[PDB]
């Protein structure tokens, strides 16, 4: 029914109010797209502008490693952790001291995101690289399955998230592995065409659980945040 | 106290049951110390579940002698029996 605003730059004019609340919209994109930074942004926004705190679930880049490529953007994400309204829940794997064997369930992964949503009373929620869980798990049918199940205590606690997926090609399929068939009500894709010289980066809603949106790819700048400029 | 072992399980049907079964395979092991093998059940302990960046289930973690190791997936015992000869930690 209703829509939570992102407060990016643009973005809550494609999208006709904002992300869909209560669920989850995927955002997918080749490398160096803008993903990460549009989940931390999507964060920062909701703790900055209202007093909303975020979780922020990363498998691969480090907790550190994303405070401090933060910085580039004035935003300290170290701050909002010691005032109790940002928590990156570290997902990431153990070198060399990680086996697993046989099937499996992401239930561990699913309490531990849960109880951070309950301690911290976050209404928005990141998870960064869903691609590489399918990378680090080669039971890909599993993982899918788990992810599904992700996506629905995520909408049962009613707070608002966005899982990043990695993709094969700009202008191809949706996801890598197939999460758009499974987290397919909202799918948002960022491109970046490198044309010669000029490199055209450009956001497109491609499903918003059939609310309204504007249609196609539209350009966006990257100024300490995502700017789109085409409406 | 020599080797101490913690068992992370959901509770989903069927789980009730395989992880009495699995704990009884690892009692059985045959060991000249004492270890402890305690079964946390994930919903009562968050606070561990995050010291060990826990994801997959079910894990069995190697704490007490270093090195820590986890071993997860539903044939964790495979590689219990592996790593036990190994696990002769003298002191």
């Amino acid at each position: 029914v209703k829509k939570i605003p992102t407060m990016i730059e643009g973005f809550d004019d494609i999208s006709h109010g904002g992300l869909p609340q209560g669920a989850t919209t995927l955002v997918s994109g080749t490398s160096g797209t803008g993903k990460t930074l549009f989940a931390v942004q999507f964060l920062y926004n909701g703790i900055t502008i209202f007093n909303e705190p975020g979780i922020f679930v990363t498998f691969e880049e480090s907790p550190q490693d994303i405070i401090k490529n933060a910085l580039s953007f004035g935003w300290n994400l170290q701050s909002l952790i010691d005032q109790g309204k940002l928590f990156i829940l570290d997902a990431s794997p153990d070198p060399d001291g990680q086996e697993v064997a046989g099937d499996f369930d992401l239930s561990a992964l699913i309490e531990r995101i849960q109880y951070a949503i309950r301690k911290y009373k976050a209404t928005r929620v990141s998870i960064d690289s869903v691609t590489a869980v399918f990378q680090q798990y080669d039971a890909a049918s599993v993982v899918r399955r788990e992810i599904f199940r992700l996506a629905f205590r995520l909408a049962q606690l009613g707070v608002t998230t966005i899982m990043t997926t990695e993709r094969v090609d700009e202008y191809g399929p949706v996801a890598r592995f197939g999460v758009e068939e499974f987290v397919s009500d909202n799918v948002v894709i960022l491109r970046n065409v490198l044309e010669g010289e000029r490199r055209r980066r450009t956001v497109e809603i491609l499903k918003l659980r059939g609310t309204t949106h504007m249609k196609g790819e539209y350009p966006f700048t990257i100024n300490n945040g995502i700017n789109i400029f085409d409406y | 106290k020599a080797l101490s072992l913690l068992l992370f399980v959901a509770n989903r049907p069927g789980d009730e049951e395989e992880t009495a079964a699995i704990q009884a395979h690892i009692q059985q092991l045959p060991s000249n110390f004492s270890f402890e093998l305690k079964v946390v059940p994930i919903g009562e302990q968050p606070y561990l579940l995050e010291e060990y960046k826990l994801v997959a289930t079910p894990a069995l973690i190697k704490v007490r002698p270093e090195p820590r190791q986890t071993l997860a997936g539903r044939k964790l015992l495979q590689k219990v029996d592996y790593w036990w000869p190994r696990w002769q930690r003298e002191v």
